[PDB]
């Protein structure tokens, strides 16, 4: 386990790898601050709208 | 008084000075990182900031002045603090979830979590400097330091070692002892204060790296990617400080605190252990702890490596034959009841003496007092008092009545003068030293040390000066007749409390300075500006250890100092008295319960009737009438045939009394032996039967200190191997011989005590529990007694006497025995070091004995370092290496007792002790000096603490950081 842990360590300890994570948390936390309940109209109207769109055969 | 206003509120003003200490009694959280109780204001972590007066200043060191204003939720103060510990993490890199210190109490997280932080402005940045790990008990980690300069004021201020500073002057400020030596190479006594006030895991011990926590153990190799990882991960502070605060509850599982009491010297310090499951990963002390506080030397820091030796006894040891084997408890406790009960059905239980160790509690000592009288019958029962207090004890009798300190440490440091004499309490009892040595640097008091070496406090003191061996009490009598005819003395309390000033004054007719100048070798101004000195301190405090006790007349010389106090008058003022340093951890409290043998439980000696018939009614067996011998005197009555059967606990007395080849050839004489150690030591290797001990740490019990204090132990460890506390064996033993006792834990015993004992009277468990210590004597309500001597003496009279004593011949041999060699203690190890040898680190800081000899006698002798030398005594000839420093003078020379081979002093000492209490003259030593190796390894290596060069200055001395550029005060920062 110990070589596991090693080999998790420095194949993730690169920059990107660490970006990747703290942007995944960050656009959790920004989905959770933007507000979803006004957002099922919109939800609802982009349905009609695609329905619209590929009804144009 | 001293009316103020926080956070819009009124509040009222108390003996507090700072500001800070208001704000932690008013329950407003303020940062305070760089503070400690203890330590006082540091002033160097600028997280304190409030604002006073309007102005922010640092709340550490705000002084309380009436009638201030006091906010802590405005921006401005919310925002230099917020600054103050961005710069303080820009010094640490704040991995909580696999830092060892995140038990929950390390300031930074506790701080940090408290502000509810979530960035740092400044990023962490690492110091050039790597971690130094050349102590073998702590690290210093310059990465992880922040500054706070809380090591430093520990180890400069609190326990003045002056090991440590801080290169202000350096562009990355750190920890540097001395100049910057590795750590080990300096002159770090490793007393263990900076780790104990570390606010982070900057200074801490090698015991828990590594080893606290479950993420913690992953290799650095492993554990620093992770570290980058995380700190590139996340975004705010707050959610990765849960997951650590989840990890502190990980390790709140696996680590169990629990409180003990030191068992090595007499200081009796009180601290948590921390351990995970057998080893011992640190000693915590805690702030509550009476005797010491954080206060902690490295034995009782770093010192417990014995308790996991594989050396220690598992399993109870026969003499079978020529060897030890290993026997079933059952059989061993039938043997040794078998072999008792017929020594004591054929010659009588007077031929049977017992020996109760001064290391184990005090339910051990009573214990054993009772398997004495109340089982066996007899009277022979003593412990390493009678080598140790016995004469201490008897002054105190002859002139006071209580036996131990008048006081606390407290009252130590809060005296004006402290007068030690023949102590070596820089070495022996260390904290105590610490408390002396900061009132001297802070405080201002000045002491005056009185002894033939030159130990740490020597070359520390106001006035130091180097009388002749055993000659104490004719210039201790000198200066006490110069006080009592020139006035100075307090007339007053001599009227008072005081009896017989007439006949004492008769006595001190043959006294004279010029007497005390030609017996001594000391010149007449030391001695006349030191007795002006006491006459003019308020309050004195008395130290007299075995430098001065352990003579031919040291009761003598012992009843002249306390009469000494008692001519000035500092008995019954707070802060002031005689403390006569108990040695051993429980050595107070195994005389407080009838160790000696002329004295019952309770300090009541045994030729009186009330308590006799008192002690027959609760324990059912008639008491011996004719008083037991002493322990000295012990080898010579096996030598005339009187006494037959020894049960000596947890002490080696084979090899630390006096001539040890008399002990030796009594062991060899002597039919029965059984002995009770934790360790198979120099008396366990002579036993018909050796029964395995417990240490403190594994047994549950309670210590009383020097200061009178009986604190209560836990039980931090279940004993190794099926070995037993010595209670549990004492019991068993006991009910092997028909006495019935039931004791199902150490509490039934400790109250059946505490209603025999009338200085025991109130002392319980539930009364004991935590930190809560009482210190005897203490009454039934449960009121203890500080100080002792308060309101009125022991006496019929209520008054105390002064005891008419002279000087008695020191029995040196004399002629072709010149050189005159001392025996003593070094500070990390513990007498032949059954305990501290186990430990790897003591081992490197001391690895053997060594003869300090002075440079004066190199010159005429030709002596130098590492070389094999040969001492020769009509009772010893030992082969020792030899040690060139100034500590010790002319011809007198040290031998630490830090051996158990050949090497050990206790060759040299002879059969010839006290008048009063028979208590052998170690310090009475007498031999040649025959080169043997010219060249040869020196004994102390580099890494020993003897041979670094500390730094003395006062407090962290942060005016050096203020003064530099790239330092910003918060305060104005935000401005
Ligand atoms: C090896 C590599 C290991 C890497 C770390 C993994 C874990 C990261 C921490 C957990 C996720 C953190 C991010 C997140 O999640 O959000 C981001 C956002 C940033 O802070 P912001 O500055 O944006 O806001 C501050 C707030 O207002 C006040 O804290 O929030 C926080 O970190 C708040 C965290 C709250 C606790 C953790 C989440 C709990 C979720 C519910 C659990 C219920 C259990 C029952
Ligand atoms: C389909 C299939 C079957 C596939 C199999 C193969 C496959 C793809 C497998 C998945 C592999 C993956 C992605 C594994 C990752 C998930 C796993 C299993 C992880 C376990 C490994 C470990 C040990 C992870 C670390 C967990 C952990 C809690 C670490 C501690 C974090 C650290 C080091 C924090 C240090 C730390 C820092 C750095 C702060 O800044 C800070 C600031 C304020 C407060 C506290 C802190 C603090 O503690
Ligand atoms: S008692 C005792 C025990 S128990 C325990 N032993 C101990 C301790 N610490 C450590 N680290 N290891 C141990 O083994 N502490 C406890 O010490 C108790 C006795 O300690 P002392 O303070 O008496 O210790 P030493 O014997 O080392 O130092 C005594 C000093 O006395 C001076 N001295 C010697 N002969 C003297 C004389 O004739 N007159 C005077 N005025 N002084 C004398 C020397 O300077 C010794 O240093
Ligand atoms: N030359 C010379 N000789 C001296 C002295 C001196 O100054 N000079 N000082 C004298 C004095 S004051 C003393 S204290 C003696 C020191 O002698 P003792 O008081 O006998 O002390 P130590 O040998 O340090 O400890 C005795 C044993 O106790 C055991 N032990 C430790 N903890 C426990 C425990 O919890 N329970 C039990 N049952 N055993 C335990 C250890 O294994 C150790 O072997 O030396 C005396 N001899
Ligand atoms: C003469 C220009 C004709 C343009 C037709 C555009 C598409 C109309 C139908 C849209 C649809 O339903 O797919
Ligand atoms: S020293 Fe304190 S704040 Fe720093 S990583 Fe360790 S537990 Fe966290
Ligand atoms: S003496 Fe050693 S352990 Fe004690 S504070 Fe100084 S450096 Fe730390
Ligand atoms: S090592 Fe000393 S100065 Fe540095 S953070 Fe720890 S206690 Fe403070
Ligand atoms: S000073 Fe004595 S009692 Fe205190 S920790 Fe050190 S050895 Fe233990
Ligand atoms: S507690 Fe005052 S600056 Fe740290
Ligand atoms: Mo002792
Ligand atoms: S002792």
């Amino acid at each position: 386990g110990d070589k596991v842990l090693d080999i998790l360590v420095k194949k993730a300890d690169t920059e990107e790898t660490a970006n990747t994570l703290k942007n995944l948390l960050l656009l959790f936390g920004t989905l959770g601050m933007l507000d979803v309940k006004q957002l099922e109209p919109l939800i609802l109207k982009v349905n009609a709208g695609v329905a619209s769109a590929v009804e144009q055969k | 008084k001293k009316t103020i206003t926080i956070n819009g509120v009124e509040m009222e003003a108390s003996e507090e000075q700072t500001v800070l200490q208001l704000l932690n009694n008013s329950s407003i959280e303020v940062p305070q990182v760089c503070y400690h109780p203890s330590l006082g204001p540091i002033e160097t972590c600028d997280t304190c900031i409030v604002s006073i007066n309007g102005e922010l200043k640092r709340s550490c060191s705000a002084e309380l002045k009436d009638g201030d204003v006091i906010d802590t939720l405005s921006p401005d103060v919310k925002k230099a603090q917020v600054i103050g510990m961005d710069k303080i993490l820009y010094n640490h890199e704040l991995y909580c979830t696999v830092c060892d210190y995140n038990n929950g109490g390390c300031e930074i997280h506790n701080t940090v979590k408290e502000m509810k932080i979530n960035h740092q402005s400044i990023p962490f940045d690492h110091k050039p400097y790597h971690k130094d790990e050349s102590h073998p008990f702590y690290r210093y980690d310059p990465d992880q330091c922040i500054l706070c300069g809380r090591c430093v004021e520990a180890c400069q201020d609190v326990q003045v070692t002056e090991t440590l500073t801080i290169d202000w002057e350096r562009k990355r400020p750190r920890v540097i002892w001395d100049n910057d030596v590795p750590i080990n190479e300096s002159s770090c006594v490793s007393c263990g204060h900076c780790s104990t006030v570390c606010p982070c895991n900057a200074m801490m011990e090698k015991g828990m790296e590594g080893e606290a926590g479950y993420l913690t153990g992953i290799n650095n190799e492993t554990l620093r990617p992770m570290i980058e990882i995380t700190k590139g991960v996340e975004t705010g502070y707050g959610s990765i400080l849960a997951i650590s605060d989840m990890e502190s509850a990980m390790r709140d599982e696996r680590i169990k605190k629990t409180k003990t009491v030191c068992t090595y010297c007499g200081v009796g310090c009180s601290f948590d252990v921390w351990t995970k499951g057998r080893d011992i990963l640190k000693v915590e002390p805690q702030e509550e702890a009476p005797a010491n506080g954080i206060s902690t030397c490295v034995k009782g820091k770093f010192g417990w490596d014995f308790v996991n030796s594989e050396e220690r006894l598992t399993k109870p040891l026969i003499r079978e034959g020529d060897h030890f084997r290993e026997a079933e408890w059952e059989e061993a406790l039938l043997l040794i009841a078998s072999k008792f009960t017929e020594l004591k059905e054929a010659f009588g239980p007077d031929s049977l003496a017992f020996i109760t160790s001064s290391k184990c509690t005090n339910e051990e000592s009573y214990l054993m007092q009772k398997l004495a009288r109340g089982v066996i019958g007899t009277n022979n029962v003593d412990n390493c008092s009678r080598y140790c207090q016995s004469p201490a004890t008897a002054g105190l009798f002859r002139t006071v009545g209580y036996g131990g300190d008048s006081g606390s440490i407290t009252d130590i440091a809060q005296a004006d003068l402290v007068l030690i004499i023949g102590s070596n309490t820089s070495e022996s009892h260390p904290v105590l030293s610490t408390r002396i040595k900061r009132a001297h640097k802070l405080r201002g008091q000045k002491v005056i040390v009185a002894d033939i070496r030159k130990h740490e406090m020597a070359e520390r003191s106001d006035l130091f000066v180097q009388p002749r061996a055993g000659s104490d009490i004719v210039w201790l009598n000198a200066i006490a007749k110069y006080l009592i005819e020139n006035g100075k003395a307090d007339e007053r309390f001599l009227r008072e409390r005081v009896n017989g000033r007439d006949e004492y004054v008769k006595s001190l007719a043959p006294y004279t300075l010029e007497y005390a100048e030609e017996k001594t070798g000391i010149d007449q101004e030391t001695l006349i500006q030191m007795a002006e000195m006491i006459g003019q301190a308020d309050s004195v405090c008395a130290l007299w250890a075995m430098g001065v006790t352990q003579h031919i007349g040291g009761s003598d010389t012992s009843t002249a100092i306390s009469n000494l106090l008692l001519v000035t008058g500092n008995y019954g003022k707070p802060g002031a008295g005689s403390y006569p340093l108990r040695g051993h951890n429980n050595v107070q409290g195994a005389s407080d319960f009838g160790s000696m043998p002329d004295r019952l439980p309770g300090y009541e000696k045994v030729t009186d009737e009330q308590v006799r018939q008192k002690y027959e009614r609760v324990w059912g067996v008639p008491l011996p009438k004719e008083p037991g011998m002493t322990n000295h005197e012990m080898i010579e009555k096996i030598h005339s045939g009187q006494l037959k059967a020894m049960y000596v606990k947890g002490e080696e007395m084979g090899l630390v009394d006096s001539n040890i080849n008399h002990v030796h050839a009594a062991y060899e004489k002597l039919d029965f032996f059984v002995v009770q150690d934790i360790f198979l030591s120099r008396t366990a290797e002579f036993a018909d039967v050796v029964l395995p001990a417990s240490p403190s740490l594994e047994k549950e019990g309670t210590f009383t200190n020097t200061e009178r204090r009986i604190q209560r132990l836990y039980q931090v460890f279940e004993p190794l191997g099926e070995s037993k506390p010595d209670w549990q064996i004492i019991m068993e033993v006991a009910n092997k011989l028909g006495a019935g006792w039931l004791y199902e834990h150490p509490a039934d015993i400790m109250e059946e005590a505490a209603k025999l004992s009338p200085i025991y009277a109130g002392v319980t468990y539930e009364r004991l529990e935590g930190y809560n210590s009482l210190q005897w004597p203490v009454n039934a309500d449960g009121k203890d007694s500080p100080l002792l001597f308060t309101e009125r003496f022991p006496f019929p009279d209520g008054k105390a006497i002064l005891y008419p004593v002279q000087w008695t011949e020191p029995k040196e041999f004399g002629e072709e025995y010149d050189i005159h060699v001392n025996n003593g203690r070094l500070l990390e190890h513990f007498h032949e070091g059954n305990l501290t040898y186990k430990s790897k680190g003591i081992s490197e800081k001391t690895p053997e004995v060594f003869l300090e000899i002075s440079p004066e006698l190199a010159a005429e002798r030709g002596i130098q370092d590492g070389t094999l030398v040969r001492l020769t005594s009509p009772f010893g000839n030992v082969k020792v290496k030899c040690l060139i420093t100034d500590r010790v003078k002319g011809k007198e020379v040290y031998l630490p007792m830090n051996d158990s081979g050949e090497a050990a002093i206790n060759l040299l000492t002879g059969s010839h002790a006290d008048k009063d209490t028979d208590t052998p003259a170690y310090k009475e030593t007498s031999a040649k000096m025959e080169i043997l190796k010219h060249d040869g390894i020196s004994p102390l290596p580099k890494i020993n603490h003897r041979n670094g060069n500390p730094q003395p200055q006062i407090g962290v001395q942060v005016h050096k950081k203020w003064a530099r550029k790239d330092y910003i005060f918060p305060g104005d920062a935000v401005k």
